[PDB]
């Protein structure tokens, strides 16, 4: 019981026009709260029909999902996607009723309920995060003297592959050092796209208190988020089966709210 | 009856020209218009 939903964003073709969508899937922190807005319980569905209200993170349900953002060419044009699984239904109706500029065509959600065994052949395409966590941190490095301000600062900071080692072997071993536990075996992965991803997060913060009250005086802050990302496709051969519907319905990564960790298995 | 008498004064020789108080014809308030002000660029960072 899985929906896997499906985006025609709306990119866009003169720059001189605004062009909405383009500056919207700029940031990773917007995409994120756009596709979370499309879960309304039952007092932002029924109380306002049309959307017109301040926004209220608590008035929403807190439903994991993934999403991919990616694109395709299907049989004579090139479109934008964004791939989203959900366990709840998709409130598409609810979510661009008024920002109809951003979405090209009319939103997709069709049932996927996969019965897989284990020892068949099955081809799959994931974006992942590429971040390790350093067991000796090295220090802050001050600029003005690159040496130290502190000592230990334990950060999750890039995956590393050595000197002259490939890439896309290294990302290969490394997904099949987990793989066990996951429950695949990988032959033939290859590696497409190696960068970063960025975002940027409010993350409110205090600076005056108000003469007859709480501290209202306050302004928004801002907290800068980068991630590495990593795009990867192959074949993979399944094995234990109880566990890669977990796998399938959980993602692998350690940002799986920031686009990296949806898993799309597809039929040999 | 009584024998009344006329005789005449020059203003500002004899009568200094008092000033009018703070006054005006009343007109409605045409508000104001301000946003270097610190306290609305304060206002606006609460409301967003």
């Amino acid at each position: 019981m899985i929906y896997l939903s499906r985006l025609l964003i709306d990119t866009g073709g003169n720059p001189d026009r605004p062009r909405p969508g383009r500056k919207w899937l700029d940031n990773i922190y917007n995409v994120h709260r756009r596709l979370s807005m499309a879960f309304p319980s039952g007092l932002r569905r029924e109380q306002d029909p049309h959307f017109l209200k301040p926004f209220s993170p608590n008035d929403f349900q807190k439903t994991p999902f993934l999403f991919r953002v990616d694109n395709n060419i299907d049989g004579n044009d090139k479109r934008a996607i964004i791939i989203v699984q959900s366990v709840l239904e998709p409130d598409w109706d609810y979510c661009f009723q008024n920002a109809l500029d951003f979405l090209a065509a009319p939103p997709e959600t069709k049932e996927y309920n996969p019965e897989f065994k284990a020892g068949q052949l099955l081809r799959f395409r994931l974006r992942v995060n590429a971040s390790v966590r350093r067991h000796i941190p090295e220090m802050v490095q001050q600029d003005g003297q690159t040496i130290e301000t502190g000592k230990i600062l334990h950060k999750r900071v890039s995956l590393t592959w050595d000197a002259s080692s490939t890439p896309d072997q290294a990302l290969a071993d490394w997904l099949a050092a987990k793989s066990p536990k996951l429950g695949f075996t990988l032959q033939r992965c290859e590696l497409l796209q190696l960068g970063w991803v960025y975002g940027s997060k409010p993350e409110p913060k205090n600076v005056k208190v108000k003469e007859q009250g709480q501290g209202y005086w306050r302004e928004h802050k801002y907290n800068p988020l980068r991630f590495r990302a990593a795009l990867l496709e192959g074949v993979l051969e399944v094995d234990d089966p109880k566990l890669f519907l977990k796998t399938l319905s959980s993602g692998i990564g350690k940002a799986k709210s920031f686009g990296f960790g949806l898993l799309s298995v597809l039929p040999i | 009856p009584r024998f009344v008498i006329r005789r005449e004064l020059v203003v500002g020789e004899d009568v200094q020209v008092s000033r009018e108080t703070g006054t005006s014809v009343w007109r409605p308030k045409g508000t104001r218009a301000d946003y270097n002000n610190s306290e609305y660029k304060k206002v606006r960072a609460e409301r967003l």
